[PDB]
């Protein structure tokens, strides 16, 4: 039968999670531009909720130009059921992709999107084969 | 896709404890679903919207569930007799779907509530795809054309689907409660 | 030295691609909802192209409220060095994920993002190890 190394499976997820976190950060950054200009916190809160509730992200953060946090949606801490020694073998530095929020040519802040590796950890742990 | 309310009550009692006054409210819900199948679609919207606005007290999730955000199943909403913005929308959605309203006509809509100055959620009804929707709300009882609700500003809308995320977790809880999938 | 079976890798990779297609549909649908952008075809075309070039999707499609296809971006048609016997072991159908395009309260269409199982085929074919 055919296999792939754990490292190759890891590389696929790193690529796909970083691409997804970046894609949402960029597209959400475009959508947030007018509510951020207007300082409309409820609308910005509503947009992040719409994307966050529908997705699988660990966190979405909106900052202004000075780094002051305007919106922060975070996942509550999750239980596992997966030993740390195994996680240490496959973990990669925490993914957080950003994109600038623009008022024309002027930078107006930043949106930061972090992926949730818990699916990656569980899939590799349940089906890991030692040879 | 019939619902077995005796088995649902049995399973929900194990999940949440003795339902207390929640059982009577679940009974009232069962009666609504049993007696409103053959009325007009506009009447289905009215009776479902009015039923949950009267059966549920509006209380924030942090107070009722000790969680900032917690999406109730319709059974959880009726058990507590209480919930917040999305709980009303979810309960009205599944009721209208069970009564025969097509899923294409119903959307979960994220809005800004201007008077409360906060993010908010309503259920919207589209009689046709290009129609002005009606707003089924928890803030007021009347069902009005959306643009007449000058106190609301729409942000984004979703067509409800699924078989971990917020909506999927609701479906998971309903499967444990005994609803068919 | 951990491995995973190719069949299990196929399941993980497909699930990750389909999840990514949904997240992209949601974020792209939200961005096309702003300022009646979805009625400005040259701008919407540029926006869909940017999302497609950075992603791994088989196709992205935009329909208007009447169902008319307005934008359709598809993978440039490249031929496979992968034998059919190998594809038969792993083949999976491409799923299409959707999200609404809105003008405020009025529905303006749907954006449809399709997963590409051929990308999984190529990744597994490159990294298949026989044991
Ligand atoms: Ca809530
Ligand atoms: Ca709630």
């Amino acid at each position: 039968t055919y296999f792939i190394t754990m490292n190759n499976a890891r590389n696929f997820f790193i690529q796909q999670l970083e691409s997804n976190a970046q894609d949402t950060a960029t597209s959400l950054g475009l959508s947030l531009s007018q509510s951020l200009i207007n300082h409309d916190v409820p609308t910005m809160d509503s947009m992040v909720k719409a994307v966050f509730d529908r997705g699988y992200f660990s966190s979405i953060k909106v900052q202004d130009i000075k780094g002051k946090v305007i919106i922060l949606k975070k996942q509550l801490p999750q239980e596992s059921d997966i030993p740390q020694w195994f996680v240490n073998l496959i973990k990669w530095p925490s993914t957080e992709k950003s994109s600038l929020i623009m008022d024309g040519w002027m930078q107006a802040g930043v949106v930061l999107v972090a992926s949730d590796p818990s699916y990656v950890y569980a899939s590799l742990w349940r089906n890991a084969v030692e040879m | 896709a019939d619902w077995d309310f005796s088995a649902i009550s049995r399973k929900a009692t194990a999940l949440y404890g003795p339902l207390g006054a929640g059982q009577q409210r679940i009974d009232a819900w069962q009666n609504l679903l049993a007696t409103q199948k053959q009325v007009s679609e506009m009447e289905k919207l009215k009776v479902v919207n009015l039923f949950f606005n009267k059966q549920m007290r509006y209380v924030e999730d942090i107070d009722l569930w000790h969680e900032v955000d917690y999406w109730e199943t319709p059974i959880e909403a009726l058990w507590k007799g209480a919930g917040d913005c999305e709980d009303y929308a979810i309960a009205k959605y599944f009721s209208l779907r069970h009564l025969g309203v097509a899923s294409d006509k119903l959307r979960i809509t994220y809005v800004k509530a201007l008077r409360q100055n906060r993010a908010h959620m309503v259920l919207t009804y589209y009689s046709s795809p290009d129609a002005m929707p009606l707003v089924l709300d928890s803030l007021i009882d009347p069902i009005k054309p959306a643009a007449e609700r000058t106190d609301l500003l729409p942000v984004y809308s979703f067509n409800a689907e699924g078989l971990l995320s917020r909506w999927q977790d609701v479906l998971k809880k309903m499967q444990a409660e005994g609803f068919p999938v």
